[PDB]
């Protein structure tokens, strides 16, 4: 039958007032011949009627996708209120309810390093650009890099890696041309987490 | 505009506590960082801490982590700041402030609070003594010596007000130890001194002192 | 942390001169976040400039900043009366938020030499066991000046306090106000209580004295 997979907010919505945080509640394995799909949202027990249900995506597997999407309000999320999908089809032994909520746990500031460039990657034509951020928790983090306002867009970010004190890490990976970097270009790592003064912190590296 | 208004000055031993409010008019209150800034008598500016009342997890330098508790009540749109084991150097002017973005963006400072004077003192609210401060001699000077009163500040005039031109009222010295002194003093023509009565009039609040000591030759 | 250095301490400047004002950062920070406010005594700062060249909503046009890097610079192309006080900087885009020492815009002016009086203590202060003889420096520029106490035509230390008045906002004058504190006993033992003045606007310090009960 079909599988229900319930998925948190990003983890910058929930931190930036100015954005929109969604617990997005996904269906998959729907067959051909009972498409209907029914949703029931319950934050911390109440039910809620304001989620929307995206329209079905045909997948390549001869299954649909059905998608409902439940905004959150900021505080509720990061207090730890949990959020609950119960999902009905006309093809199911019973209703499948699934739950989510914040990680529990003494939340820990997040501590930046950035890092410059190994001296033996300038012989490149791109040099790699580090920032190092471990000690936080929980792993709802966000990463960017920006260069005085102008957001670089060329950089990737490994997923959180739980370290041996029960914290999170990850590594940003900035990829600007040696040049740049040896024009004495000031770059920044921008991190936000819930542990920050105003959710936002950022660290900013330089040749010197 | 928003407007920020804080409690009034505060004096303490000492070990003791003080907990200073910040009431916000004007705008929506929970969704704007609400930080607190210090500043010691004749030194610069130096942030202490700061909270989103909408997610009520405040933060702090770490010179200051265990010893201040931030808040913000949102039925009353007001945020405070305690600060516990009260130490001689935590004598500060201390200002709340905002902050015209919501929560996640990097803000400024754009609207303060009047401030709030918080000493950290062992004297007691003591009258102030009165001297004169007599000429001797074309210009004459003479004044008042405002010695070992407390707490701060005092009022200064000379004749109930009809006297204003030349008058310096000095900033006050912290005396080791534990007293303020003060001196305001006048230049007047000497040519006039026996005819106009030069009274003046020292006025102490937080001890009820009102003196009006005459200064002549 | 960042640590934000302002020069100079102190900036001597007249009504419609052109002032500088740099900030140099202990590492290099991104300019989108840098800010400049000015704080007149007795009152908060007030923001001038954010992002370290946009200008704040309000304030005029001969407020201008710039930098990257390392350096930046608030500049007032030319100054008006009230913009002389004390002005920060700060940045703001990783905690802690931290500002400089602050810069100093004072009025220079010409040379104005003080009036020097001293005052003997009075005869109701005897009482209490302690002495305070007061002198009076009045209406002087500049601000820098040497106040030397001589008792019996010796030089004191260890027990005199100055204080400086705010710069007048009409005539651009500083005064000074110094006090020689002793005791009953000590100040009976002597007879003669010297204030002398040394200031730029003086060729020769001067000296105003007393005997005491005379
Ligand atoms: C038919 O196709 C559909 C659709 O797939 C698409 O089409 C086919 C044809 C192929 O081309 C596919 O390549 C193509 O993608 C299939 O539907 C898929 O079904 C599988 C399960 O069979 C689901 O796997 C789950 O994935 C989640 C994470 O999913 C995110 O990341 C995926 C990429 O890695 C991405 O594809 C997903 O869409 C989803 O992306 C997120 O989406 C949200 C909302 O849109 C968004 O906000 C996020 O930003 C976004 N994130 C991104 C993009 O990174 C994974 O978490 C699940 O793992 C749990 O469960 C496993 C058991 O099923 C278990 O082994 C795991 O360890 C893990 O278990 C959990 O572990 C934690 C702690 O470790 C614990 O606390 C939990 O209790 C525990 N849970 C348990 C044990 O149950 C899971 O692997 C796919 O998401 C889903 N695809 C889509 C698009 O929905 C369908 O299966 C196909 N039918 C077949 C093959 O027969």
């Amino acid at each position: 039958g079909p599988s229900v997979f319930l998925f948190p907010p990003k983890p910058k919505d929930t931190l930036m007032i100015s954005r929109t945080p969604e617990v997005t509640c996904v269906v998959v394995d729907v067959s051909h011949e009972d498409p209907e799909v029914k949703f029931n949202w319950y934050v911390d027990g109440v039910e809620v009627h304001n989620a929307k249900t995206k329209p079905r995506e045909e997948q390549y597997n001869s299954t649909y996708r059905v998608v409902s999407v439940l905004t959150v309000l900021h505080q509720d999320w990061l207090n730890g209120k949990e959020y609950k999908c119960k999902v009905s089809n006309k093809a199911l032994p019973a209703p499948i309810e699934k739950t989510i909520s914040k990680a529990k746990g003494q939340p820990r500031e997040p501590q930046v390093y950035t890092l410059p460039p190994s001296r033996d990657e300038l012989t490149k034509n791109q040099v790699s650009l580090t920032c190092l951020v471990k000690g936080f928790y929980p792993s709802d983090i966000a990463v960017e890099w920006e260069s005085n306002g102008q957001p670089e867009n060329n950089y990737k970010t490994t997923p959180p890696v739980l370290d041996s004190d029960g914290s999170f890490f990850l590594y940003s990976k900035l990829t600007v041309d040696k040049s740049r970097w040896q024009q004495g270009n000031v770059f920044s790592c921008s991190v936000m987490h819930e542990a920050l003064h105003n959710h936002y912190t950022q660290k900013s590296l330089s040749l010197s | 505009q928003v407007q920020l208004v804080q409690s009034g000055a505060e004096v303490k031993k000492p070990g003791s506590s003080v907990k200073v409010s910040c009431k916000a008019s004007g705008g929506t209150f929970s969704s704007y960082p609400i930080s607190w800034v210090r500043q010691a008598p004749g030194q610069g500016l130096e942030w202490v801490g700061g909270i989103i009342p909408l997610f009520g997890t405040a933060n702090y330098a770490q010179r200051f982590q265990g010893r201040v508790t931030i808040t913000a009540d949102e039925s009353t749109r007001t945020a405070y700041m305690e600060v516990s084991t009260l130490r001689s150097e935590d004598t500060a002017v201390y200002y709340c402030a905002r902050g015209i973005a919501s929560a996640g963006t990097p803000d400024y400072f754009f609207y303060w609070g009047q401030g709030t004077l918080v000493t950290v003192s062992s004297a007691s609210t003591k009258g102030p003594s009165v001297f004169p401060l007599a000429p001797s001699s074309g210009t004459a000077a003479l004044g008042c010596l405002v010695k070992d009163y407390f707490p701060e500040p005092v009022t200064v005039s000379w004749n109930s007000g009809a006297l204003t031109s030349g008058v310096h009222t000095f900033p006050a010295v912290l005396q080791s130890s534990g007293l303020y002194s003060l001196s305001s003093v006048v230049t007047v023509p000497s040519s006039s001194l026996g005819t106009q009565t030069y009274i003046c009039n020292v006025n102490h609040k937080p001890s009820n002192t009102k003196v009006d000591k005459k200064v002549e030759p | 942390e960042i640590v934000l250095t302002q020069s100079p301490g102190t900036l001597s400047l007249s009504p419609g001169e052109r002032a500088t004002l740099s900030c140099r950062a202990s590492q290099s920070i991104s300019s989108s976040y840098l800010a400049w406010y000015q704080q007149r005594p007795g009152q908060a700062p007030r923001l001038l400039i954010y992002g370290a060249s946009t200008r704040a909503t309000g304030i005029p046009d001969r407020f201008s900043g710039s930098g990257s890097g390392t350096d930046f610079t608030l500049t007032i192309s030319r100054l008006e009366p009230e913009d002389f006080a004390v002005y920060y900087c700060q940045q703001y885009g990783s905690s802690p938020y931290t500002f400089g020492q602050g810069t100093k815009l004072e009025i220079k002016r010409t040379v104005a030499a003080p009036s020097v009086f001293i005052f003997p203590p009075s005869d109701e202060q005897l009482k209490s066991g302690t002495a305070s003889v007061v002198c009076l420096l009045n209406n002087f520029y500049p601000r820098e000046a040497k106040v030397q106490w001589k008792v019996d035509n010796a030089l004191q230390s260890g027990n005199s306090q100055e204080s400086v008045t705010e710069q007048d906002s009409k005539d651009s004058t500083y005064s000074l106000s110094s006090t020689l504190t002793l005791s009953k006993a000590d100040y009976e033992k002597h007879k003669v209580y010297a204030c002398e003045v040394t200031h730029q606007g003086l060729s020769s310090p001067v000296t105003k004295s007393f005997n005491r009960g005379e």
